[PDB]
This record gives C-alpha cells, structure tokens and sequence, in this order.
C-alpha cells in the first residue's frame, strides 16, 4: 500500500512512501504466555496510518565538505 | 557533527531507553535489526540519524548508547529481546549482583568495579564522535544503580571530561506512592553529588504520570509502557531540533543558558501538551493557543508540584509540528497578561520558543494522541522545593532514630554523610526560597 | 549469576523441601526424571538459580538434605520427585535425633555437620555467584533445632557476607505433638538471631486455620500445608527467575524490611486462596488480592496483626498487572488503617511486580510482614519455656548430655531482650 | 455506581430476601445460574446497583445474607436463584436462636456479629460508592429482631452518613404465631428508632388481607406474601436503576419523607394489584391506579389511615405515563382528601416517574405513606408488651441471658414517647 | 464571533439542553455525528453556526454547552443516545452522590467537589472563543443540582468573569401542581443567591405550559418532552439574532439594557406565540397583529399570574419569520389603545420590538406547526408579585414549626439562613409593590 492514495505527502522519501519495507517489527513469541510488558515495545509495526507524513531532515553535505577541508586563510603575497 | 550519547543507568534507565529509541528508530525510520532501509540507491540528502545512531561501514545504525544495569535481567531481556540486533554487544554492559536500593552499595561495592568499563565504552563512543553536545543520563531516585553508581559515573564524567553538558532525566518520588521503602535516604544521597556535577536535572514523578493518564488519556490502568512512551516523547521533543530543522532551532546549548539564572537552580520541570487521547482529541482544534493555555496547568505539571505557590524564573517551549510564531507569539502575550501566572520579578522576558516543523511521531500501540501540534514546555518555577520539603520530613522522621543506617555504615557511608548531605539541600532550598523572594 | 543454596534438615524440612522441588519443577517445566519438557525459553533463561547442569542437559537440584536418622530420606527417595536429586547430598547419620536440642547441637550431629559443610562447600565452589543459602528447619525437633542452627552458625561464620534465609516453623500454643517443643524452640531462636539474614516463621495451627477457613479440602494433611509453604517460597524467591517489571531480590527485600539488625522475623502469606466452588464466583484483580493479603485469616503466622505495628510489608506480585493499581492500593490500606502503621516509616510497603504467574491462577501476590505482632508469640514462648523451667522439667537429658544452666539462661535472655526490642518499636513515636 | 449492599437477618428475612433477588433478577435479565441472558442493553447498565462482577461474565448478589439455624441456608440455597449467591456470603452459627432478644444481642448473636461485620465490610467497601444498607427482617422472632438490631447498631457505627433501609415485618395481633413477640418487637424497637434512616414496617395481617379481598387467592400459602414484599421493595429501589424522566433515589425519597428525624417509620403499598378474574375486566389508566394506590385496602401496613393523619405520601410510578396527568391526580388527591392531610405542609406528595414498568404490567406504582396512623401497631404492641410486664412473665427467659429490668422500662419508655410523637402530629394545627 | 455558551444544571436542565441542541442541530442543519451532511459546499457563507458550535481544524461543529449533573442517569443516557458523538466527552460532567432535592447538600458538601472541574471546563469554553456574548444557564428551582449547585457556580462565574451577562432559564414551582415538598425551602434559599448575585432571570411554571400543552396544542396526555421544546423554541428565539439575519437585530447585552429599568428587578415572563397544533394551524390567518395580541392573552402566559392584576413595565417583543416593520407598529399601536392591558406611568413608550428574517423550524415528531411568522414575547411586570407572595406564604407556613431544616443543620447550614432569604425576598417583594405604585 501507498501513503499517497491515502493521505497527504510532503517530500516524504521512498522509505516511508512504502511502509511494506519495515521488517523485524513482529518477533512473534512463544505460547502466548510468558508475555512480559518490557517487550511490548517490540509492537505492532508501522503502517501506512502510523507514519510520518512529513520529513524535514537538515542535510549537511555541503557544510561537512568544507568543514573537513578547512575554512579560508589569508595566505598569499600582494 | 551534532550527536548525543544517552547512558541509562538502573532498571528504570533500561525501561526509559526501550521506549525512547524504540521512538528514535520509529521516527527515524529504522527497524529494530539496526537496518536502514531501500534508500533508491543513491542514499540521498538526509543525515538526520547522525544525532543517535552512527553510518558504519554497513549501511547498519548502531545507537550511542549505554544500557548499565548491576542486575542482569532487565537488560539481558533487551539482549534477547526484539532489538537484540540494534545494539552493539559491548554497549549493554551488566554485572553479576545487584545494588539492592542501597546509595553505599551502589557507590563503595559491586558498582565501582563496573565503572572502568562503563568509563571505556563512554571513551570509544566519545573518540568515534565527532561533535559531542552533551551527555544524556537517564536514572532514577529510588536507590541503589539509579543513585550510587549514577553518581559515581556522573563524578568520573565531570573528572574526565567537562565542559561539556551532561543533562539528567531523574525519575523522583511521589509524596505519596512509592514502592521502595528507603527511598528517602537514596534520594537525599544523591543530591549531593547532581548538584555540582550536572548541567540540567530535569525531573519526573510517577503519580503526576498517573494522574496524567487516568485524566487525560482515558486509561484507568497505566503502567511503565505508558510511562515511559510519555517520557520518551519528552526527550524526543527536547532533542528533535537537532535532528530536524526548523525555525528558531534551540540547540542544547541555548536552552541550557536561556533557562539557568544561577549554577544552583539547574532543576527545570517539564511538561508535555497536548497529553490527550484521540477520541478526545477529535473534538478540539489543538490551536498553539490552546495547547499553551493546557501547558501552565497545576493538573498537567510533572512532578506533582503546582507552581501557584512559586515563581517562575525561566520558561523554554519546544513547538513541535504545524505552528505559526504569530500564534506562539500571540500565546505567549496572553500567557503574560493572565494573573495567575507569576514571574518574578527580575526576569521580565523570561521564555524562549523553538520552532520545529516536524509533527510528534506516532507509535502504533501507543495510547497518545496523533497530532500535528505540541509543546514541551521546560520550566525552572520556584515551586520545586516543595518536593524537597517533603523530602527533608521523611529524611528527618526516618533519621531521628537512625532506621535503615546500619546497611549504609555496613557498605560505606560514615555517619556524617547523611548530615552533611541534609545540611546540602538545606542550604540548596534556602537558595531556592532566596532567588524566589 | 544469581543462585541460591539449599539446605534442607529434620524431617519437617525434608518433607516440606520435597514438596517445594517438585513444585518449583512443574513451574520451571522439569519431568521427574530431570528432562526439560517446557514450552517456553524464559524457563530455561534462570534455570541455573536452582539447577546444576549434567551430561546431556538433565538438571540436579542444588540442595543438601540432612537428617540424623534414614526415615524421612529413604521416604522422600521413595516417593515421586525423589529420583532428581543428587544420591552424594543425602547426608545422613545412622543415630537418632531425640527431638534433643542438646542432642543435635553437641552430640554426634557435631560431626555429621563436617560432612554437610564439605558437600555444601562443594556445592559452593561449583558455582560462579551466590546470591546465597536458604534452609527450612523445624524449630522444636533434634534436627531443625539441632543440625540447622548449627549449620546456620557455621555458614554465617564461613561466608560472611551472603543472604540467609530460613523459613522454619515455630511451636503453636495447642496443636504441639512435642513436650520439649518450647526448649527447642527458646535454644534454637537464640541462634537463629544473631547468624540469619531474615526468618519466614510459618505455624501449622495457623496453616490448618487458612485450610478449614479458605481452602476446604475436609482433610488438609502435610501434602497441602507444604504447598502453601512451597507456593509461599515460591512466591517470594520469583524475581530472582523471572523477568518483568520492576522486581526485588532477596538482597533488596532484606535491605528494606529489616530497620534495626535483631528484626529479621518475618511474617509470611499467601494469598490467591480461593475454595473449590469459591472459584467460579471469585473475580481476580489487585484490590481484592491486596485485602487477601492484607487479611488476618490468611496469615501463616498465629499471631493477629491488629495486636500491634507494621514495621515494613513486602508485596511481591506475579502476572501482567497495573501497577498504578497496586500502588493506589498499598497507599489506599495506609491511609485506611494507619493505626497499625508506624509513624516514622512513611509509605513502608515494598512493593515488587513480576509479570511472570505460577502455573494455574492468572494472579499472584506473596505477603511478607515484619511486624511487631510475632512479640506475642514469641512472649508466649518464653511463657511455656519458663512454666516448663522453673521446676527443672524435662533438663536432666540436657544437662547429663552436657550443657550448663547458663546456656539456658543465656536463652531465656536473649528471647526477653528480643521481645523488649519488638516492644520499644510499636509505642515509639516520631515526636 | 450508587449501590447497596442487601442483608437478610432471620428465616422471614432470608425467605423474604431470596424472593427479592429472585424477582429482581429476573427484571434485570439474570439466569439462575448467574450469567446476563438479558435482551436490552439497557438491562445491564444499572446492575452495579446490586451485583458484583467475577471472571467469565458471571454477576452475584450484593447479598450477605445472616441467620443462625443452618436449615435456612439450606432452604435458601436449595431454592431457583439460590446458586447465584457468593458461599463466602453465609455466615451462620450452629447454635439455636430461641425466640429471644437477650440471645439474640448479648450472649450469641454478639459472637457471630464479629465475623458478620467482617464480610458486610468486605462487601460494603469493595465498592465505590455505597449509598445503601438495606437490612430485611422480621420483629418479633430472634435474631430478625435482636441480631438484626445489633448488626444496625454496629453497622451505624462504622457508617455514620450512608443510607440504612429496614424492611421490617412488625408482629400483629391478629396473627399472632408467637408469645415473646411484643418484648421483642418492644426492646428492638429501641435500636430501630434511633439508628435507622428508613424503616418500612409491613403487616403479616396486612399482606393476608390483601392476598384475601384483593389477590382473591384461595390459599396463599407462603410466597405470595414476599412476592408483594419483594415488588415493594423492587418499586422503591428502582431509581437507583433504570432510568426515568423524574427519579428519586434513596436519599431523595429519604430528605423528603421525615419532617423530624424520629418520624422514619413508613406503610408501604404497590398498588396496581388486581385478582385473576378481574385483570381481564379492569383497565390501567394513572387515575384507575392511583385511586386504587390511595385506596387503604391496598396497603401493606393493618393500620387504617382514615384514623390519622398524612405527614407526607409518595407516588414512584413505572411505566411510560404522562406526567400532567399524575401531577393533576396528586394534586386531585389532596385536594379531595384535604382533611387527612396535615396543614402545616403544602404538596405533601412526593412523585417520582421511571419509564421502565416491571415484569408482567406496563404501568405499576409504589406508595410510601409516612401518616400519623402507624401509632395504632405501635399502640397495641406497647398494649401487649405492659399487660405482660407487670406480673414478670418470661422475664426469667432473659434475664438467666443476662438483663436487667431498667433495659425493659427503657424501651417500654422509648415506645410511648414515640407513640405520644406520632400523636402530638395527628392532633396539632397550622399555627 | 458572537458567543452563547451555555450550562444546564439539574436534571431538568439536562433535558432541557438535549431539547435545546436537538433544535439548534436541526434548524443549523448538522446531523448528529458533528458533521454537515447533504453537500455543504453549496452556499458561500453560513456562518451562523458559530454562535453555539465551535469548529476544529477538521471542521466538526462541537457545540458550547456543559451538562452538569450530580446523579449520571440523564447524562449516562445522554451520553447513549443518539447525540453521542456530538458532544464532548469532558462536556457532560457528572458526579457519584446525589443532591437529593437539598440545596444545603447540593451547595456545603457535594457541589465543593465538582465545582472546580466545571470551572475548568467554561474556562476551557470560553478560552476557545473570539470575544464571548453571553451565558445561558438551564436549572429548575426544584432544589437539589438545579438550585445549590447553580448558586455556587453563578458565584463563582460572577467572580471569574466580571460583568458578562448571564441568563437564567429556571423552571419555577407552579402554585398547585408540584412534585416536591422542599421546593419554598430551595427556592427561598436560591433566591437569595440569584437575586443580588446574578443577571436577568426567564422564570417559567410547569402547569402553565401544562394547560397551554391542553388548550393550544389540543393534546391530553404528553410528557415532559413537550414542555422542553417548547421552551427550546422559546431560548432560540430568544439567541436567534446573534446568529441570524434581519432589520433591527436585538443583541444579547440589548436586551437587559432596554428591558429591565433597575438593578433587581431582572425577572421578566416568556410567552411563545403562537403554539397550535397543525389541524388548528390549518384553520386561522395567522398574522402580526393576531399573533401580538395573541401574546397579551392572560390564558397564554407561562407564569401562572394574571397580569391584569398588575402593571407592564417594559416588553420587548422578538419576531420571528415573514413579518415586515409596519404591521408590528399597526399591532403595538391597536394593543396600546387597549385600556384593559395596563402600562406603568413612568413608561411612555413600552416597547422593544425586533424582528429576524428566517422563520422557527419545525422539529420532526413534534406537536408544533409549521409556522411562518412567530413572538417570542418577553415582558418585565408586576404580576410575579402574587407568585412570590404566594411562595412566602407556603415558606412561613412550613417554617412554622422548622419542617425538614435538620437535614439543612445536619450536612451544615445556619437556621438564621432561611430567615435572611426569607427577609430578603419580603424585600423584593416591598421593592417591587412600590416600583408598581
Ligand atoms: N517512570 C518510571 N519509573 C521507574 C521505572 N522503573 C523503575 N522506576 C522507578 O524506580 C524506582 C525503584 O528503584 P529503581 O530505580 O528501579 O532501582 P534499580 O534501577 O532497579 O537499581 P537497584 O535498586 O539497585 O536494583 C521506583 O520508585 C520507580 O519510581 C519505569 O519504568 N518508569
Ligand atoms: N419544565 C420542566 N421541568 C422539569 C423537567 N424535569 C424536571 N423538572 C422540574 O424539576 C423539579 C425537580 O428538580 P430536578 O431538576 O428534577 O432535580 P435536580 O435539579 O436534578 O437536583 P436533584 O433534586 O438532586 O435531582 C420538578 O419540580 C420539575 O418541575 C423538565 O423536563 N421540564
Ligand atoms: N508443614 C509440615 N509440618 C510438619 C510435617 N511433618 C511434621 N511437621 C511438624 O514438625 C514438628 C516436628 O518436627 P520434626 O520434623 O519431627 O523435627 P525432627 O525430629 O528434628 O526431624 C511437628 O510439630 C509437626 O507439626 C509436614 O509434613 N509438614
Ligand atoms: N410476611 C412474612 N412473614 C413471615 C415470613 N416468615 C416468617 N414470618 C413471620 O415472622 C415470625 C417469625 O419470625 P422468624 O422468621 O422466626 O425470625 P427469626 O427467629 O429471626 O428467624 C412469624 O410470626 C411469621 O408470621 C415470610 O416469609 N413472610
Ligand atoms: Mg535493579
Ligand atoms: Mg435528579
């Protein structure tokens, strides 16, 4: 299923247009006791409903490239 | 380059670090196996992850956090748990005995012998970083892992390290429930050692989470999940301009010295709003107005704690999701204008906004709300000592006849540290009242 | 690791010791041969508390059995559950005990106790951790009184520094079955105080009340009396092997009970008890688990809890709760019935939650009291021993075996200083 | 969540109380074996008024039904809607009542009260709410009359600001049945006045007369009497129930009812009673029932009110009626019958409507005549009682129990200024 | 943009709200679901909604009333019937105990604890709003919920919003026909507490509608039911022009201002014309001038007291449906040349007339016709005089001998209290005989 047949999407990347993509979110248990709360955050997993509608994300490409190389200094001979 | 290393400490540290980085890789789109997911081939612009989780030479994301705990259940159950595959294996450090609500025998005993490794994990983590920001320490007042030896690692940061900010998310106790019996004791201990050696100490109470859910959430039944899901987004909302962009970003640094007059009030309170439900939440408009005027509340506070009978000195707001300045502006007048509200008198610009303009993620299971607007509203109100009056009573009705000590002088504690530490908070809510006046 | 010692001795704690193994293995999903046949992996995650691996995964409970004649030891190996233990750690001695504290204490038991030392010291340093020893005496027979205490005596003066615990079963004023029964149990709590972490003192008359009040049963024998104790060891020694919410060790549990040292004599229960029929009409959710505990019916001590004051209450709870439920609940009975309650222990319930419940009911609570009702018990001990001692009766075995009236002497005091130390803390007030 | 909490002291109790749960079980949808095979939602809506909740969707009685023969538990649980009860709600001696107070209150009522307190609490504040004790009871007997005042008067203790509801079948002379009945009725009467918050008496030769001349049945043998209780009780209970257009619940019946606080004693009446042969022949239109309501042969107390005087009436209609036209017929009504009504109180009928009728008819109504004629029962028992206290007769029967004759004056003294009460309101003016 | 919040007390105010919004949903158009159905996007404008429904940012129409009740069976039932999702779940408070027709346990002991609940929720109410007209408050004077607890929560209104005008809608015990016999007790206690302490007061009977429900409508045995739309009818006639279009509107704070001419004499009488039934509709020539006198018929007033017994202070007089602004002049001139309808002499002219273009809706499975043109005549006399002398007298006559006051003394009330009311009303009533004179 698409989240765009659905509801709004704002420049939302591929990984959250297909929610289908998401895999582990189940780890099924044994007998169904044994079932203590601390796992139950291992729930139910994002779908088409619970998922980010909007992904405003810096990028920083530009500002690490230069940050590596190093700002401008004054060398030169004039 | 901005990145957090989040260390939890005790048992209430590993349950608040399942439910917030089972938010962070929910909202950051990252399955539990550490996975990231089809990028189309090109990985694209986004490098809002680095914050939490590290590109290694994998396409995988190992978080930046350390998981310690004495006993060797609540964290083995994370090793065999549905994100046994996020974590690296020498991140979910444990022991073999356990602290036992015990400040002495998290701090002189089986506590310092971990501490070593504890201080090598931080050290790799902090040589693999890039920018650190600040440490985030999450624990809890009610003795033994989530005091002494949070205490002993908060010491041995400050030795080492410094400088840089070591903020604290400290679960504290009710006035009234409580499930340890020397709690009292644990947490006059332990302030000692959090006031001169943490930057922010932010603190949460679980019977303000009771009373919050059982009113606003329609659950006459909550728990720790709920618990920490809440804690978890107020966290989340709190380091989310750094992952996310926004207008007006409030890094950590800024609400750090936009929210501390002095270097003895570092104890803000948080509050999360809209904390509704969402068969409640369908009928309201949620505008920036009404979710500030339901964010100064006495029934929606934290801590158990009205600030009627106190001041507040500073007021950050985290906006999180779809909202206009001209209505936080537009709030933050009316707030101003309404009575019952009072500022002290030497701050009269007292309250920074921070716009972000992504909406809180939604955790499927969860019982909050799903909504496009929200605050996280970090107040330094001088109601705070109330808690710590209460504390000085149960401290001196247990102290009189020296009940519980014998354990303490068994495992460490010289009989003047328990004075010298009621003499500490003491003088501490004497500073308190006296910046309040 | 954590893992915990069991020595067991007389035939009350072989008897009852039996019935808590072979209820501990159908909890943990262990045949009678010694087979994990489970259903679930969080059986065999903690298996190693209780259990020492063997060649091709069969599993040998870690427990010393000690008794001074055959009898109960080729009884237990006889009956069902009896094929699991270890053959090397039935220690017995081929003399009698004689119900005699003298007897146990000096005589040839003095030399038994070497062997039984040596087994467990191997059983000791075949390990990694210990959290520490629990044993399960008798208090009024030749061996409880006699072989326990002086194995007490010797592990407390061997290892220092890890958690005892003994349950023990303390004499009752009517259904006795021992005329020394009150010398026994004066010369044996002497010992039991200055060299045990914490005491679970359980009474049969109290027993036999919960099992012709609550559970029916028209005949309740030894089989349903060793459940209820097997089901309370069971109950109180759970976080150690479960995971879940927010838990308490034994450590723990001693750390918050016991305020002052001499004030380790805990008063236990159970408390899912529901009769047969009972069941159907019987609705299972914290507020009524919590007034089951709190219920002077359901107490496996005799002594009646509105004669005096909670000092600290434990409540260890099994099975997916709300523990805002359980909370509000231990606040709700404080603030119903402070009386009971002492003033300079603000909130002194600890309270544990497992999400892990026994086999059978949904919904689990285990009591602990320290209380400063077990005084009228142990005034009421002191009462017979010295209607019994003032005319010399029955000390003539003692005395020709060899021990002094100063030891009886002795005894007595420490019983009154003890009394006296229950007293001081139940009319003391804050200010 | 507005609750009560039922109690049935005595066999007339016991018997009288199991007709009430068997007709209101009925009317809210409840099988005998205590599951909801209810056709309405609105059935299960209001049940917490009177059942709690167990596993499995099974709802049981608030009933802590007390006796203290064993063959009233028999004759009660062996009966349709006898299993529904909880068996932990039986408690009983072994013991026999004897027709008498003194045994009753003091000697063995007053050690099964401990344990009877003891289940009440438990079953009172497992709860929320807890508007209502409703005790049922016969005067006269034994322990209807001095177990059930004892039970008032500790209850009353505990809880001094909640509802108490007392069904009392007070003895009449007619029937008699009994030669102690006048000393009990007399030294009970003494608790009830001053304890009570409402106490509805009926009259054995009330209910034989309105099962003669009204029901026209041959021969009602045993049961068609607690029915017509049962229906009563049923009718002035309901508004804690389904709900209805203008209700009135225990406390608004109560507020409304005594003008003085020793003035609680009431005549009951559910009037839309009509023989086999007649109910194809008359209709049941609100004036044809509230004139056959306000008839006095439809009453359920031997007291004729033609011979005294109306404090203040009520009128709880069920059925879906018009309610211009119950509020004309109770205006109607005083204005007719001016002269029984007393002047210093204008509208002295209180009127309440549910829509819901009960099972059977479509409309039916209660009636709670609080009238300065109740003093003639009151009268006659005084009557009785001093014609046998002056030359000493079965006195002996409770002073060997333990009495002494001041406790007798006391209660002939309280029944006199209390008739002389009723009195001073049937004879006084306006201003 | 012009607000009507309103909060119904008492059992019959909950009835007479859910006859109220019943008619305010129909004649708006929304179906009960919150919603607008039949494809609302035809029409630019209709904004009238946003008087009594607010709006979310989905766009619900969430209407602006809270139902408050001690006992939950009429709230419960509102709460399972039909209008479910209509209403807010915080908007139907209820309680656990009952009043129990006792004003001094509806007002000393029970109304404490539900008070602030409420309090929060009008603050609530009136924060999500633009500029608030007018409360509108349902209660009957029977006593209990309607009387105690309205006093205290028009008390605490008064005190937390200044001068706001705040309309009563009380249902007042009938000389004959009533169904209580505390009802002077609650009403000599309530009068106090809303005369000096509240603003204009609508004050209705219950046989008066009785017998118009007999005559007009020519129906013999309804309920209740007809009596609450009937004044519904009346209430929407009343705040129709707020919301509705038309010449010479009449405003909320217009009509107190231009009715009542002193400061206590705010106690004016309603009457609805013309109520008929359909067959009787289909028969007349229903017209302005008919309706107008129709209005002035002492058989057709909802206050049992004939005012030609006294003098007419001020009328003014709301039009509803086809009706122009000649033929009302041609009606008030052809009523002021009547001798027998009486005017005070300070009082020239008498009349406030105003007049709203849409006509009253019909309900579905009512007894009212579809009429074009309708009054809703509201007049400040003299009449209610002999009502409350009448009340006075029942009082005196049952406080002859201190009837029923120990339950008042029992839950805490001073015996001198009924005396004060008492004198206080037999002031009102000397203030009002020499206003007449
Ligand atoms: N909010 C919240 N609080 C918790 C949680 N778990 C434990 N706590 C708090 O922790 C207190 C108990 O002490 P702990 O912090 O659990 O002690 P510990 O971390 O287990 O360390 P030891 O006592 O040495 O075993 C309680 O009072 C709780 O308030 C949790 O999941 N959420
Ligand atoms: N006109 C009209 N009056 C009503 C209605 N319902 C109740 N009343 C009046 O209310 C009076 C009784 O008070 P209630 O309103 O029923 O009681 P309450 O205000 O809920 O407070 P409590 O007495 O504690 O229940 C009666 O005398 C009726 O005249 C109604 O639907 N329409
Ligand atoms: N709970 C329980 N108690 C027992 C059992 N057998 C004996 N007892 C109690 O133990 C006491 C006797 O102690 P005993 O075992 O004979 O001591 P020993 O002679 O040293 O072995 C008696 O008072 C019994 O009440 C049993 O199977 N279960
Ligand atoms: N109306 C009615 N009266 C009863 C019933 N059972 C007994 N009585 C009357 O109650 C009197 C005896 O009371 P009793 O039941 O013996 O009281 P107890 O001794 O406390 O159980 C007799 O005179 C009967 O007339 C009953 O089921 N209905
Ligand atoms: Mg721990
Ligand atoms: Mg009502």
């Amino acid at each position: 299923a698409k989240t765009s047949d659905h509801y709004r999407t704002q420049n939302l990347p591929h990984r959250f247009e297909n929610p289908d993509v998401f895999e582990g979110y189940n780890h099924k248990p044994q007998n169904p006791l044994y079932y203590t709360t601390n796992m139950g955050y291992g729930s139910i997993p994002p779908t088409v409903d619970t998922v980010p509608t909007c992904f405003h994300a810096k990028t920083n490409k530009f500002s690490e490239h230069l940050g590596k190389c190093g700002m401008y200094r004054n060398e030169g001979l004039n | 380059m901005r990145e957090c290393i989040s260390i939890h400490v005790g048992q209430a540290g590993v349950q608040i670090g399942n439910a917030c980085w089972e938010l962070y890789c929910l909202e950051h789109g990252i399955q539990p196996d550490g996975q990231m997911p089809s990028d189309k081939t090109i990985g694209g612009g986004d490098d809002s992850f680095n914050t939490f989780f590290s590109e290694t030479g994998a396409g995988k994301h190992v978080p930046r956090a350390v998981f310690v705990d004495l006993e060797p259940t609540v964290v083995d159950e994370v090793r065999t748990g549905t994100y046994r595959q996020l974590f690296h294996p020498e991140q979910l450090i444990t022991g073999k005995e356990d602290a036992a609500n015990n400040y002495a025998r998290g701090h002189y005993t089986i506590g310092k012998e971990i501490v070593d490794l504890v201080l090598d994990r931080i050290r790799k983590l902090a040589d693999q970083c890039t920018g650190l920001q600040g440490f985030l320490i999450f624990h809890s007042f009610g003795g033994g892992t989530g005091s002494g030896f949070a205490s002993l690692l908060m010491e041995r940061l400050s030795v080492d390290y410094g400088k840089k900010s070591k903020l604290e998310f400290a679960i504290y106790p009710a006035p009234q429930i409580s499930t340890a019996v020397v709690e009292p004791y644990n947490t006059i201990l332990t302030t000692h050692t959090t006031l001169e050696h943490s930057d922010c100490a932010f603190m949460v109470d679980n019977e303000a989470i009771y009373d919050i859910c059982r009113r606003n959430l329609d659950i006459e039944r909550p728990t720790y999940t709920n618990l920490n899901r809440l804690i978890a987004q107020i966290v989340s909302s709190i380091t989310a301009s750094l992952r996310f962009d926004g207008a007006l970003n409030v890094d950590l640094t800024e609400f750090q010295t936009n929210l501390v007059p002095y270097p003895r009030i570092h104890f803000p309170l948080a509050t999360y709003a809209p904390v509704i439900s969402a068969e409640k939440a369908y009928h309201e408009q949620l505008s920036v107005a009404e979710i500030t005027n339901a964010c100064f509340e006495p029934a929606n506070q934290m801590v158990k704690c009205d600030p009627r009978h106190g001041k507040y000195m500073a007021c950050c707001m985290l906006y999180r999701g779809d909202v206009v300045p001209k209505d936080v502006n537009a709030a933050i007048a009316t707030i101003k204008t309404k009575r019952t509200i009072q500022f002290v008198d030497w701050c009269p610009t007292g309250f920074k906004v921070g716009i972000n303009y992504q909406p809180p993620t939604v955790v499927p299971g969860g019982d909050l709300a799903k909504v496009q607007r929200a605050v996280c509203m970090l107040s330094n109100t001088t109601a705070i000592a109330e808690a710590w009056a209460r504390l000085d009573h149960k401290f001196d009705l247990m102290y009189a006849k020296r009940a519980f000590v014998h354990w303490y002088v068994g495992e460490g504690m010289e009989e003047g540290e328990f004075s010298e530490a009621r003499e500490d908070l003491a003088a501490l809510e004497k500073d308190y009242e006296e910046v309040g006046v | 690791m954590r893992e915990i010692v069991h020595m067991q001795a007389g035939q009350c704690g072989n008897q009852i010791g039996a019935k808590f193994w072979e209820v501990i293995s159908d909890e943990h999903g262990i045949d009678p041969t010694g087979t994990y046949h489970g259903d679930s992996d969080l059986q065999l995650e903690r298996i190693n508390v209780y259990y020492n691996e063997a060649t091709g995964g069969k599993y040998v409970p870690r427990a010393v059995l000690v008794d001074l004649e055959p009898g109960t030891m080729d009884s237990v190996r006889s009956g069902p559950f009896g094929q699991i233990f270890r053959p090397d750690n039935f220690v017995f001695g081929q003399s009698g005990a004689g119900n005699n504290w003298a007897k146990g204490h000096y005589t040839e038991g003095a030399e038994l106790v070497d062997s039984v030392l040596d087994v467990v010291r191997k059983e000791a340093e075949s390990c990694d951790c210990l959290q520490g020893f629990q044993l399960t005496h008798s208090l009024g027979g030749g061996t409880g009184s006699g072989m326990g205490t002086l194995l007490i005596s010797k592990i407390r003066e061997e290892y220092p520094d890890r958690i005892m615990n003994t349950f023990s079963v303390v004499p009752s004023p009517k259904v006795s079955d021992t005329v020394v029964e009150p010398y026994n149990a004066t010369l044996s709590v002497h010992q039991l105080v200055e060299n045990t972490d914490e005491t679970y003192c359980i009474d049969n008359e109290a027993l036999y009340d919960i099992c012709f009040r609550t559970l029916k049963l028209t005949t309740p024998t030894y089989g349903d009396l060793n459940h209820l104790v097997s089901a309370t060891m069971s109950g109180v020694t759970t976080c150690l092997r479960f995971p879940g919410q927010l838990n308490a060790d034994l450590r723990k549990l001693a750390v918050n009970m016991v305020p002052f040292p001499r004030l380790h004599f805990f008063m236990p229960g159970f408390a899912p008890l529901t009769s047969r029929g009972s069941q159907q009409y019987r609705a299972l959710t914290v507020p009524e688990l919590t007034q089951q505990m709190f219920d002077a019916k359901n107490m496996m001590a005799a002594c009646d809890p509105r004669h005096g004051r909670y000092l600290t209450v434990a409540a260890i709870f099994r099975g997916r709760m709300s523990m805002k439920e359980v909370d509000e609940q231990m606040l709700n009975v404080q603030n119903k019935n402070s009386s009971y309650f002492v003033e300079w222990i603000p909130n002194n319930v600890k309270t544990a939650v497992c999400d892990i419940p026994p086999r059978g009911l949904k919904m689990s609570a285990t009591f602990i009291g320290n209380s400063t009702a077990i005084q009228e018990l142990f005034k009421r001990i002191s009462e017979q021993f010295t209607a019994m001692f003032r005319r010399k009766a029955f000390l003539h075995w003692y005395t020709g075996e060899g021990m002094d009236e100063m030891e009886f002497t002795e005894a007595e005091s420490n019983m009154n200083d003890l009394v006296s130390e229950y007293q001081q803390y139940q009319d003391a007030t804050a200010e």
